[PDB]
């Protein structure tokens, strides 16, 4: 069974730093490339980082790039997101999400209402 | 939400009471069954081209 | 085209041998 | 053989055979067969005159005749020498001959290559079901018409030199009829050849203008292949029966016969140099929005269309026709096997296809 | 044999029925080009549908340019796991994609740029051409000279963007509009050019969807897909 | 209150699986270790059913064995005779985007139904003569994968709205709904008995249903990308199912869990097709890397492979008697496969 359980998160203040962890089970970690997606309150899914199957290639949306950071350890099975310097904007539930099919670059569904290859999220909240 | 949260857990329950059955047994069943009618199969022992009717 | 130049040219310097030898043989 | 020139002479000799055959009245200077002439006798005090005869008269520098004075005891000598009045004057025309027999060989083995490419080219455009398109078809009828050519100038070099024969030569009218039956099959191959040329680049252009293409498109595409030709060659031969039957049909003299054939081919070559302009046109804007990819298309798609043709088609005829000959006739013999290598060796699709025929044995 | 003459020769008249309408269903089947309308609901799709015309799981439109036939599809009630049902649109001339240059909920144009990085990259279209539909182009004019943006922030490159040299701006236009425009549309061709490879090509266009120069556009960017195919079916490409 | 639930149900799934684990003692490859290998499994083509213009999508043989409906994309459902390669029917669809055939048991109708989320059904006895619609199912709001007749009057048709659906095409009705998937559902098999069916989805789980009460019986869950095919086995007791991981899997409804995977590391490519073998000893997969390939059901490894096609395997089906393959593809071509 597939299944992806995220750790971490909590209220920090604002220009803090926090650590989000994503434990995998049910699949091969390495042949899939996997990316970090959050829902703001009030808002949609939106699509935040994404790392290739090797670890390689790396994106992240704009509004985090130089903030954040994300690696994968295939010998643990795990998904990081370090989230150093945050914002007030930045307040929502974060789902580390997995692509569809093994050995590709597409990859069309992260950001979906249903996805099935998705976590149950975490909350992380800043405030003062 | 919840009724979907509901649902889920009174679909698990169900799962839970359900009959158990061996595997062994299942593996027996299933190579019983294809031994049984392997004579039968025209893709595992080809037909003689006199009978096969897309000669 | 020039297959019809060059056999029309090979034909001519056939018949200016033919001819060459026959008057070499009278004269 | 081209031993027309012995059958003329038999013709001639038979000629003071059988006018002198009557024996009616002896003159002074009695005919006889001499000087390669059909001498008539005349009496004393006259003076013969008469030009130099027309079986030579492609051999001549200079029109002139010979004069013979007639005396009671005969005719003594000739008073011009026929070599100063109409020789041959060709001092340096014996070390041609090693020439015609270079190119001779030269574009025979082209044509021999090119005919044992094409015609395996065509099997693989036959045998193999995935290549049955438009294209490969026009590509497969292109091949035809190149392997005809071939095999036309073949027969064509049998037939008028050889020497496997006794060279006999007889003057019965069924080997006269082969032969010009021969020539004529080279006229319609050659013409066949240029009109498919013509043809590939008609196709292309259509695709590449015509956001859609007529439907009996093809078939036109055959007449134009195939039918085309014939017409013109049909008025070729009612040129050759009619204006100069001269003997086989290997010499062009009159320049209407010449000009039938020839005003098809070079109108062919215009339009298919005209079709290349466009068609390179299109790619050039296409890749502008990398230069050695046009150059690499260009010089791919040049023996495609036989655009060659273009250097000679408008370049006067003043360097003697020998240039003409090298470079067309020797170098475009390889243009088959050139066109088989580029559109059915290296072609990508049917490399793959060859592959996977070749794994699934 | 005397009971099954009959029956084969009406099996074999009917098969030669069947092939003649056959026969002239490929014919008017190879004449028309079909496209595939894609976007989001808060795009100008609908608005370009509507003046290209001018429940069901699909929808249909035809519409002829110079005796052309084009047979336009647009989702209907489908959810929004486009991973399965894309794969059938893997044989049509164009994917047209439109996308509103306007980056509110949140970053949609960020979200527009991973969908068509999925539709670049898959294998299934990666022989399928795209046609870029940079609508709404009135809103980056009036949003950009209204002092604030949410372009400058949400893409931090933007500040060390100038203008491409082979850029057009249409005449009487602000530098920063023109320079927004750009910016977005080399996002596009940034992630557009990387993969290419020659098999499929992007047609990136500014559109504001109504005018009557779409249906032109969409038009002009087919031939070239269609001249690009004979092309490379020649090797010259 | 929705964490205490999760966290209550997150221990319903452990205690599930350890039941599983408990069931699981001896694997079917180790009791298949006494049987013999049957060899290398040599196929040819002997015929090729040509007439589609676009991808074929999807194919259903008839109860005779002898005709076979096909779905292409270009909008055509053609029926076929394969002993003779006669075209018998032709029928034009109003909607081109068809995803899926289906052949009435008795004959008398087919199935089809695609992207505009209809299920169409079509007369095929033509008492005035002519082929026309005899229904038209709606009601689903995703798109038709997949649909298969119980009889005459009754059909199971699989959404991409994450439901499948029991109808009856006298009235036109939704007899019964089947929910309780996530993803796409992409495929379903009808048991034997027409009394259950399993149904596989794009939440990477299988899930067997009862037909005429209408509720889910069991959940297998074993492949980590979404299922695109799934079939029984002849007797019942049993079904595979292939996915994108590159994976066929087999399960056991009575053991409920997953038997034996069938896979190889030299292929990366998702399975699009699967069907048994009448004796099920032999377990055809169709694959996206454009050829077909037999393996055997006891002992996992590749037994054959069926090279002939220039596209992706989209459909595959093996006909009641067992004597013949039909393979269709994107490359537009049908054939039909029989041992030598």
């Amino acid at each position: 069974q597939v299944q992806l359980q995220e750790s971490g998160g909590g209220l920090v203040q604002p220009g803090g730093s926090l650590r989000l962890s994503c434990a995998a089970s049910g699949f091969t970690f390495s042949n899939y490339k996997m990316n970090w997606v959050r829902q703001a309150p009030g808002k949609g899914l939106e699509w935040v980082s994404d790392i290739s199957q090797s670890g390689a290639s790396i994106s992240y949306t704009g509004s985090v790039k130089g903030r954040f950071t994300i690696s994968r350890d295939n010998a643990k099975n795990t998904l990081y997101l370090q989230m150093n310097s945050l914002k007030p904007e930045d307040t929502a539930v974060y789902y580390c999400a997995r692509c569809p099919a093994p050995f590709t670059r597409d990859c069309f569904d992260v950001t979906s209402t249903t996805y099935a290859y998705r976590g149950q999220g975490t909350q992380v909240t800043v405030s003062s | 939400s919840i009724a979907q949260a509901r649902k889920l857990v009174e679909q698990l329950k169900m799962e839970a009471n359900i009959d158990r059955i061996k595997v062994s047994k299942a593996a027996a069943d299933l190579m019983a069954y294809c031994e049984a009618h392997a004579k039968e199969d025209p893709l595992l022992t080809p037909v003689p081209a006199s009978e096969n009717p897309f000669r | 085209h020039s297959d019809g130049i060059f056999t029309d040219s090979y034909s001519r310097y056939r018949k200016q041998m033919a001819v060459k030898k026959y008057l070499a043989a009278v004269l | 053989e081209c031993r027309f020139h012995l059958e003329i002479q038999e013709e001639e000799t038979k000629c003071a055979e059988l006018l002198r055959s009557q024996t009616e009245k002896h003159k002074a200077c009695s005919g006889v067969w001499d000087n390669i002439t059909c001498w008539r006798p005349a009496n004393v005090g006259e003076t013969v005159t008469v030009p130099c005869p027309k079986v030579f008269s492609n051999f001549y520098s200079k029109a002139g005749n010979i004069s013979k004075n007639c005396t009671s005891d005969g005719w003594s000598e000739t008073f011009p020498d026929f070599v100063d009045a109409c020789g041959y004057s060709d001092p340096e025309d014996e070390s041609k001959i090693t020439f015609y027999i270079l190119v001779k060989a030269i574009y025979t083995l082209g044509y021999s290559v090119s005919l044992m490419s094409l015609a395996t080219g065509s099997i693989i455009l036959c045998l193999f079901r995935k290549l049955h398109c438009t294209r490969n078809y026009i590509h497969l009828n292109l091949f035809l018409s190149f392997i005809l050519r071939a095999i036309s100038v073949l027969v064509k070099d049998d037939v008028l030199y050889s020497s496997s024969g006794t060279l006999h030569c007889p003057d019965q009218p069924s080997s006269w009829v082969g032969c010009k039956l021969s020539l004529v099959f080279l006229q319609y191959c050659i013409m066949a050849n240029f009109f498919w040329l013509l043809v590939e680049g008609l196709y292309l252009h259509t695709l590449l203008v015509a956001m859609l293409p007529p439907r009996r498109c093809f078939l036109a595409y055959l007449l134009i292949g195939w039918g085309l030709p014939t017409v013109c060659i049909g008025a070729w031969t009612a040129a050759r029966l009619y204006l100069e039957d001269t003997g086989c049909w290997d010499t062009n003299d009159h320049s209407v016969p010449w000009w039938v054939i020839r005003i098809p081919i070079l109108i062919s070559i215009i339009v298919n140099f005209v079709l290349f302009i466009s068609i390179i046109r299109i790619l050039l804007q296409k890749l502008t929005s990398q230069y050695k990819r046009l150059a690499k298309s260009t010089l791919l798609l040049i023996p495609l269309f036989g655009v060659h043709y273009m250097v000679f088609a408008v370049f006067p005829i003043s360097i003697s026709s020998k240039y003409q000959i090298l470079f067309e006739l020797c170098l475009g013999s390889f243009q088959g096997l050139v066109v088989a290598v580029l559109y059915c060796f290296l072609n990508s699709e049917v490399q793959c296809e060859l592959k996977r025929k070749w794994r699934s044995r | 044999t005397e009971d099954q003459r009959n029956e084969e020769k009406a099996q074999r008249e009917a098969n030669k029925k069947i092939e003649k309408q056959l026969q002239k269903d490929k014919q008017v089947y190879r004449a028309t080009h079909r496209l595939l309308l894609l976007g989001a609901g808060e795009s100008g799709k609908n608005t370009i549908v509507k003046q290209m015309r001018i429940t069901s799981g699909i929808f249909e439109t035809k519409f002829q340019v110079d005796k052309v036939n084009f047979h336009m599809f647009d989702v209907g009630a489908q959810r929004d796991e486009r991973r399965k049902w894309i794969q059938c649109f893997n044989d049509v001339t164009a994917i047209i994609f439109v996308v509103a240059s306007s980056s509110n909920q949140t970053n949609r144009l960020q979200a527009a740029l991973k969908l068509f990085d999925s539709i670049w990259n898959n294998k299934w279209l990666r022989d399928t051409s795209v046609i870029l539909f940079l609508n709404k182009q009135d809103l980056l004019a009036e949003k950009v000279l209204a002092g604030k943006s949410k372009i400058e922030d949400y893409f931090p490159e933007f500040a060390r963007y100038t203008t491409p040299e082979d850029a057009t701006p249409e005449p009487g236009e602000d530098p920063r509009v023109t320079r927004a425009k750009y910016f977005i549309r080399d996002e596009f061709l940034r992630i557009s050019t990387a993969s290419g490879d020659g098999r499929h090509y992007c047609y990136p266009h500014f559109t504001c969807s109504v005018d009557t120069e779409n249906i032109r556009r969409v038009f002009n960017d087919c031939r070239d897909i269609i001249q690009r195919m004979h092309l490379r079916q020649y090797e010259l490409l | 209150e929705l964490d205490q639930l999760r966290q209550e149900a997150e221990q319903l799934k452990n205690q599930i699986r350890d039941a599983r684990k408990a069931c699981a003692d001896a694997t079917l490859s180790q009791i298949t270790n006494n049987i013999d290998p049957v060899g290398r499994i040599q196929m040819r083509t002997r015929r090729t059913l040509r007439g589609h213009l676009a991808k074929i999508y999807a194919m259903h043989w008839g109860t005779d064995s002898r005709l076979l409906v096909s779905a292409s994309q270009d909008g055509k459902l053609i029926i076929w005779d394969s002993y003779t390669t006669n075209k018998v029917h032709a029928i034009p669809l109003r909607s081109s985007w068809v995803m899926t055939c289906a052949y009435a048991p008795s004959g008398n109708y087919v199935a089809c139904g695609g992207l505009d989320n209809i299920c169409s059904i079509y007369n095929l006895k033509t008492r005035e003569g002519n082929v026309r619609v005899s229904r038209e199912l709606a009601g689903h709001t995703g798109y038709l994968s997949c649909c298969r007749f119980l009889d005459d009057n009754q059909i199971v048709t699989s959404s991409g709205d994450t439901t499948c659906a029991l109808w009856d095409i006298e009235t036109g009705q939704q007899t019964t709904t089947f929910t309780g998937h996530t993803g796409d559902v992409m495929s379903l098999s009808l048991a034997p008995d027409t009394r259950l069916f399993v149904s596989g989805a794009c939440d990477a789980s299988a899930k067997l249903w009862d037909v005429r009460e209408g509720m889910c019986r069991q959940t297998f869950t074993g492949h980590e990308s979404d299922i695109n095919a799934i079939c029984f086995f002849p007797n019942g007791n049993a079904f595979a199912t292939g996915s994108d991981d590159a994976t066929c899997r087999l399960f056991d409804l009575r053991a409920d869990q997953e038997l034996m995977t069938y896979s190889h590391d030299n292929i990366i490519c998702g399975i699009t097709s699967v069907s048994f073998s009448k004796s099920g000893r032999l377990l055809l997969a169709g694959y996206d890397d454009f050829n077909c390939n037999v393996w055997d059901a006891l002992k996992a490894d590749r037994a054959g492979v069926l090279a002939g096609h220039d596209n992706r395997v989209s459909c595959l089906g093996v006909t009641d008697d067992g004597m013949a393959v039909a393979t269709g593809s994107w490359d537009s071509f049908l054939k039909i496969w029989n041992g030598s």
